[PDB]
């Protein structure tokens, strides 16, 4: 998903539902990965201002509301707190 | 609940000097929705292998199609107990001179096209639940029907309920409980509520002394309900819990519509067309199941419900016979106080009573005894108590303070007055 | 399940509509598909290397292939071989690949040994299917091809759909030997041994594997059906994209993201779908719809009845009927002199008369029926009661002079049958076992 | 409202960082980002 | 007596659905078990014997369950019976159309199969009479109030009389009592009120 | 005080049952679950399960 955003600390304060592409079918075994950074150069080189956030996924169960015309709007994740389980359970 | 303690003593008692009027509104549920069920549609979406494959079970769905019938037939039932309770239709005199009791607000509005009433108007928008098709071809009922799921329409509809309910407001006011035993005499509505009153143990004076204040006390409490149910919407919480159950439990079932019950899917198209006749027969056999299995716990469900609203509906026509019929002696049957009279009004699903009854409000503590020795012979009144203000000795009746003096025909004589204990020595008029 | 029907109104299934024509409609795609490439190629994979070729805008053409190659084993999971050409796939992927004599029974889910653990996994929810066949006779030569190789060790199996050719010595002592070839530590790939003259379990043979997943995505491989012309607002056994259901199908407004081919409603069925040729969003409802009650007299007395069809506008009743095709015993019923609009459904075959009786039948919504002698079924609304009125007045009362001693008959219901059961007798008609 | 571990390169030092990280059966990733620098991944 | 045939013909009709349903497969082969057992072996016999059994134990869960459903019902109706056995045969009742529609005499109970019937007797009154009345009787500046019944007027005279039969009394200081002076009550009007 | 016991003894005795209705197979080849997923891959364990 992309988005606009004009805010440079951390993350959005709010809730986007991330759209498939690609499915590759590599079967390859992964457990290491890394990022490939980019240099402006004019050791001679210099870095611009860039952030990336990583986060691991967990096997988790979910509630997802579907608006009337289909899109992701809100979502509860169960078992992050008890308010969050209520609303799962019920 | 508060904390209390009443002073109790062996020659103290406490008196009402003057009453309040009350009215209660109570609700019961009278009938739910007739629902129907297609088993074909449901289970089979109009497939005719999978109807096939269904037809040599057969008598499953004959008897979950017999049980929802009985049910509707039912909840028919359970109406015309309540509301068709007599078979004449007594139209409201039209001039109002019920000696200061104003009905308007209960009795049908003319000018309205429906004859519904006001507070009835009031209880059929605090409730919140007809899709003619079309709409659905152009929501959760259209799913239900598409899924076989029918709601049946009652019998009698709302204006029918109403004109039943005009009926006994009527009867109850030109006539009293003379019309529920037979031919409805008449009786001036002011006699009426004085006999009334004379029924619960005050003598039909108290009223006609006080007619005009009790008659604004009566008014004022109407308007109070009137108020009470036009702020807030959860007074009307049983029926609205009727409704939603019913409303629920057929999404619930269209919801499971979505399992597998261990099949490669939960759409028969997909399987009808992703397999041939042999593995198709034997996963639409365990969807199939699986379908009927949840109908018949629907079925099942609606069968326990509706035995508790047939149990609802079966007290309120005792209430309707007992109450708006005739006075109730029965204690906290019509509400909490001593029962006077009772209005139904119509609500959707089910019926209102307001029950106004007469609730005394002002005690006073006086000096008592059991009885009195005037010449040896010991006196007991036949109607009160012996009650004193400290000076004198009077017989008074118990829920209104109306004192009198000691007489021979306020009393009777009956042995010496030795044997009593906590006589007192007073004299006896002669007239 | 009876003849004799008592009085009544009973509500009754529909067997009235049956389809009667079939709907093909199939994208416009006409390329023979790159099957030659797969199943004809000159060389396949190695095992533990399997060969993945993707194929898209296909016409894939019928069951088996058929065409020269006598094929094996031809065992498929989740699509039946027979329908196997009514469908459109999603996402086909053709895992090729040569394997020895005895090993083609571990393609399949479930499996394990030397091909299953080491080489090459399928899952338990795999939806598709592996032509296995012998190619001896060009994958055997005289010394045997050195060319197919197996993964014969591992230090754990694979998961399912994964590869692996890696080429790190195998430690199968506790030692390590620091990768290279010695005692206790071998090389992880074995080559096949496959001569023209050596037993079946040794022979080579040729497997492929066609993986995919049915009706959740846009398909874009085909069958080989040809495409019809749909008939539209009257029900088919249509066919999009391999489903096979029967209903009515309408225009709809719905925004599709272009990633989405299916709608699924509250019921998980489809109520929105997405024509293959024209793009453009539709939904679909069923015919045999509606309750249909019938009102009868009963027999014994007449055979006349009338019938109501719920929540029905009778200005358009009989294409909710669907009176375009069936009976005309039952197109009576659709449209006639008799037709009565009441707000539980339209009524036909009964007479609507402005009186008002207390009725034998109920209907719904204020109205009943009844047979009446003028030979025939009246409908009506009730009548609650007689009208009546008290002269009520503020001096005025009404006392008996009489009386009557009324007696009044009620019936209660107090016990039922005491009924008993043996589950084994009921069961198990007395057999032990 | 779980914790996910930042990284950023600053001009200001200089902060060049892009280490190997384990991917545990999935990873999240996201960039605020300007000028086109977070590009391209490896995994293995 | 309807209710009593619709309850013997509910039970006797749940049992035919019962043995009716002794005909389904359930996804088996047949519906007897003869028919397995003699074409299957001991491995697929047992397979479908389950799917039967499974069946079969479940259709009688049904047939238990719609029981204990329609015993609650009857329970019910029994207590209703009992209840009128006791307030209506073992006495009088004063509630509205409880036993019968008028007022209450008395009640006679005859069995029948399966149930009680009650032959309710009560008191309907027949013949009305308009009649002019009055709450009270303004004697001598005092008002008058009837103990029991209510003051008719024949157009010339007034009396007292009970309600639910016509029997008219003279006006009495027995058929009446006195309570405050004759103006605050509304609706009063002037007669003697005679002395014995 | 036969009614409360009876009441008692039932809501204490449908639980009982309840318990003792885990041990049935239902056509299962067990009726643990942990016999069904130790000794069954995912294919048949689904299937039993
Ligand atoms: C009995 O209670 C009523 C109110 O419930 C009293 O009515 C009030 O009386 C006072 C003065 O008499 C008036 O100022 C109020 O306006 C009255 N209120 C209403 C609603 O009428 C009545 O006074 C009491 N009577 C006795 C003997 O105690
Ligand atoms: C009975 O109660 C109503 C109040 O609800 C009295 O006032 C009438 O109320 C309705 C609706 O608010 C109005 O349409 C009328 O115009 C009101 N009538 C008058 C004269 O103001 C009503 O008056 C009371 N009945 C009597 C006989 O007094
Ligand atoms: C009520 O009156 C009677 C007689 O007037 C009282 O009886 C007398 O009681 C006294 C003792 O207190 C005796 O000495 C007398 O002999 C009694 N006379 C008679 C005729 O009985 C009686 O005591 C009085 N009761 C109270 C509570 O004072
Ligand atoms: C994917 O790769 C990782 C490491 O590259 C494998 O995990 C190691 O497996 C060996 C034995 O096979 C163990 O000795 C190591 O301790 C494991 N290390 C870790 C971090 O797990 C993993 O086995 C591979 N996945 C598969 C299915 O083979
Ligand atoms: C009260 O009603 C009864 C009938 O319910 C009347 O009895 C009839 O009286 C007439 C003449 O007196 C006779 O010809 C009939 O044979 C009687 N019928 C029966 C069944 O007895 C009785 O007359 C009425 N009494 C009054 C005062 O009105
Ligand atoms: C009932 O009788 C009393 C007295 O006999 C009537 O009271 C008189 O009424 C007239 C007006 O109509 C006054 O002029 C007198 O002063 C009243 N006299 C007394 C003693 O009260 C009373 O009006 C009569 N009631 C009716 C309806 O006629
Ligand atoms: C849904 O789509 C319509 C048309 O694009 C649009 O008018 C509406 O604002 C959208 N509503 C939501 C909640 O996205
Ligand atoms: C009656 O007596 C008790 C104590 O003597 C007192 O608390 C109570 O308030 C009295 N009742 C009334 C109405 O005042
Ligand atoms: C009690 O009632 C009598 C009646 O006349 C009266 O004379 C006396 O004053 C009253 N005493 C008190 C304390 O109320
Ligand atoms: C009532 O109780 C008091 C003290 O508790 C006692 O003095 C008095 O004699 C009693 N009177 C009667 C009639 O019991
Ligand atoms: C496929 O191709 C043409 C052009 O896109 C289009 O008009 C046509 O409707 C499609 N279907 C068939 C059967 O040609
Ligand atoms: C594959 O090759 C053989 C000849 O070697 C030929 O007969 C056959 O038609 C070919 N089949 C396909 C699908 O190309
Ligand atoms: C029904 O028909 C039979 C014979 O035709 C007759 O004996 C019976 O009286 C009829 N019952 C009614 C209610 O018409
Ligand atoms: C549909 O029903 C309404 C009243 O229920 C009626 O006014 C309307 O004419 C009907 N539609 C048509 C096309 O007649
Ligand atoms: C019945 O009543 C309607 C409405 O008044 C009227 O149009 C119609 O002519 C009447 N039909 C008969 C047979 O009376
Ligand atoms: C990261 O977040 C979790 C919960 O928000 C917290 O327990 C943890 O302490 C945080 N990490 C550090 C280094 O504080
Ligand atoms: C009483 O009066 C009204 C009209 O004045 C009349 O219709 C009614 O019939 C009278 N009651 C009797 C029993 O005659
Ligand atoms: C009313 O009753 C009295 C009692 O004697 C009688 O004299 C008088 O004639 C009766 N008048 C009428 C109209 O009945
Ligand atoms: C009764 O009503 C009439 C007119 O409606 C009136 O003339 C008369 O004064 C009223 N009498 C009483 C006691 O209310």
């Amino acid at each position: 998903k992309h988005t606009p955003i004009n805010l440079v600390r951390d993350l959005p304060q709010g809730f986007s539902a991330l759209e498939p592409l690609v499915d590759l079918p590599i079967g390859i075994n992964i457990t290491r990965f890394q990022t490939l950074l980019a240099l402006h150069r004019s050791s001679g080189w210099t870095a611009g201002a860039a952030a990336y956030y990583v986060g691991y996924l967990q096997p988790r169960t979910f509630l997802l509301k579907y608006n009337e015309n289909g899109t992701i709007t809100d979502a509860v994740d169960c078992a992050l707190d008890p308010l969050s389980e209520t609303k799962c359970t019920l | 609940g508060a904390e209390n303690s009443v002073a109790y003593s062996n020659n103290s008692i406490a008196i009402p000097t003057n009453f309040t009027i009350s009215v209660t509104t109570e609700i019961l549920p009278v009938s739910m929705t007739k629902t129907s069920v297609d088993c074909t549609m449901y289970i089979c979406g109009d497939s005719t292998e999978c109807s096939n494959l269904l037809l040599q079970y057969g008598s499953f769905c004959t008897q979950l199609n017999r049980a929802l019938t009985g049910i509707a037939v039912e909840q028919d039932k359970n109406t015309q107990e309540v509301f068709a309770q007599v078979k004449q239709i007594y139209k409201t005199p039209p001039i109002k001179d019920f000696g200061g009791f104003n009905f308007s607000q209960i009795l049908p509005d003319p000018s309205k096209p429906s004859k519904r009433s006001f507070i009835e108007d009031l209880l059929f928008n605090k409730v919140t639940l007809i899709k003619q098709y079309g709409d659905c071809l152009g929501d959760l009922i259209c799913a239900q029907k598409f899924n076989g799921l029918t709601v049946l329409p009652p019998l009698l509809t709302d204006e029918m309920i109403a004109q039943y309910t005009s009926a006994l407001l009527a009867g109850t006011i030109t006539s009293g409980w003379t019309f529920g035993a037979g031919a409805a005499l008449q009786i001036p509505f002011a006699m009426q509520m004085a006999y009334r009153f004379n029924g619960i143990g005050v003598t039909q004076n108290v009223l006609y002394e006080n007619q005009k204040l009790i008659a604004n006390q009566f008014n004022s409490a109407i308007g109070k309900i009137q108020d009470s149910l036009s702020s807030t919407a959860s007074a009307l919480g049983k029926l609205q819990d009727v409704v939603n159950q019913n409303a629920q439990a057929l999404n619930t079932l269209v919801k499971q519509l979505s399992s597998n019950f261990g099949a490669i899917s939960s759409v028969l198209n997909d399987i009808l067309s992703r397999l041939d006749k042999c593995e198709a027969e034997v996963q639409i056999d365990r969807l199939i199941t699986g379908r009927l299995q949840s109908l018949q716990t629907y079925v099942t469900q609606q069968l326990i419900r509706a035995a508790e609203i047939r149990a609802s509906a079966n007290l309120a026509a005792t209430k309707m016979s007992e109450c708006v019929l005739g006075q109730s002696k029965r204690v906290d049957f019509c509400g909490k106080g001593y029962h006077l009279m009772s209005f139904p009004q119509s609500a959707p699903h089910g019926v209102v009573f307001l029950h106004v009854t007469y609730v005394p409000a002002q005690e006073k503590n006086f000096t008592t005894a059991p009885a009195i020795c005037h010449d040896g012979k010991a006196h007991f009144p036949r109607e009160g108590v012996f009650v004193s203000n400290g000076t004198h000795w009077f017989v008074t009746q118990r829920n209104f303070y109306e004192p009198q003096i000691i007489t021979t025909d306020n009393t009777f004589v009956s042995g010496n007055c030795d044997v009593v204990i906590g006589i007192v020595n007073n004299t006896v008029y002669d007239p | 399940k009876s003849f004799t029907v008592e009085k009544g109104i009973y509500q009754t299934s529909n067997f009235r509509v049956q389809p009667t024509e079939s709907i093909v409609r199939f994208p416009n795609i006409t390329n023979l598909c790159p099957f030659g490439e797969v199943f004809n190629a000159t060389r396949f994979a190695s095992v533990y290397a399997w060969n993945r070729k993707r194929i898209s805008n296909c016409v894939a053409d019928y069951s088996v292939l058929y065409n020269s190659a006598s094929f094996s084993t031809f065992k498929c999971y989740g699509v039946s071989p027979t329908k196997l050409n009514d469908l459109c796939f999603t996402n086909v992927y053709a895992d090729s690949f040569v394997i020895r004599g005895d090993e083609v029974r571990q393609i399949a889910p479930g499996q394990t040994g030397k091909i299953a653990d080491y080489n090459y996994k399928l899952p338990c929810d795999f939806t598709g299917c592996v032509i296995a066949w012998n190619s001896n006779n060009l994958d055997s030569k005289v010394g045997g091809n050195y060319n197919y190789l197996y993964r014969l060790f591992r230090k754990s199996n694979l998961k399912p759909f994964e590869r692996d050719i890696s080429t790190e010595i195998y430690q199968a002592g506790s030692t390590p030997c620091n990768g290279v070839e010695g005692f206790n530590c071998y090389f992880p790939l074995q080559s096949y041994g496959f001569q023209p003259t050596n037993g079946v379990g040794y022979q080579p043979y040729r497997v492929v594997v066609l993986s995919f997943e049915l009706l959740h995505a846009p398909a874009t491989v085909c069958g080989p059906k040809k495409s019809t012309n749909l008939v539209k607002n009257k029900c088919v056994n249509f066919n999009f994209n391999g489903l096979t259901g029967t209903g009515v199908l309408t225009e709809s407004n719905k925004k599709f993201l272009p990633f989405q081919q299916f709608g699924r409603d509250i019921a998980d069925t489809t109520d929105a779908v997405r024509d293959p040729q024209t793009l453009e969003i539709l939904d679909i409802t069923p015919c045999s719809f509606g309750g249909v009650s019938v009102i009868t007299p009963g027999t014994n007395t007449s055979n006349q009845v009338a019938v109501l069809y719920q929540d029905v506008n009778c200005t358009e009743v009989p294409v909710a009927i669907h009176a375009d095709q069936l009976t005309p015993t039952w197109r009576v019923y659709s449209t006639g002199s008799n037709v009565f609009q009441t707000r539980a459904g339209c009524l036909i075959g009964a007479e609507h008369v402005n009186n008002s009786y207390e009725c034998d039948i109920p209907i719904g919504a204020g109205i009943c029926a009844s047979y009446q002698t003028s030979q025939s079924i009246i409908a009506y609304t009730m009548s609650l009661g007689a009208e009546n009125s008290v002269a009520y007045s503020n001096n005025s009362i009404a006392i008996p002079t009489n009386f009557t001693i009324s007696v009044t008959t009620e019936i209660l219901p107090v016990s039922m049958t005491k009924t008993s059961v043996d589950c084994t007798m009921y069961i198990c008609g007395d057999s032990t076992e | 409202f779980s914790n996910v571990t930042w990284f950023h390169a600053i001009h200001v030092t200089k902060r060049f960082d892009n280490p190997v990280l384990p991917f545990n059966d999935g990873v999240y990733f996201a960039s605020t980002e300007k000028s086109n620098i977070i590009r391209g991944w490896i995994f293995g």
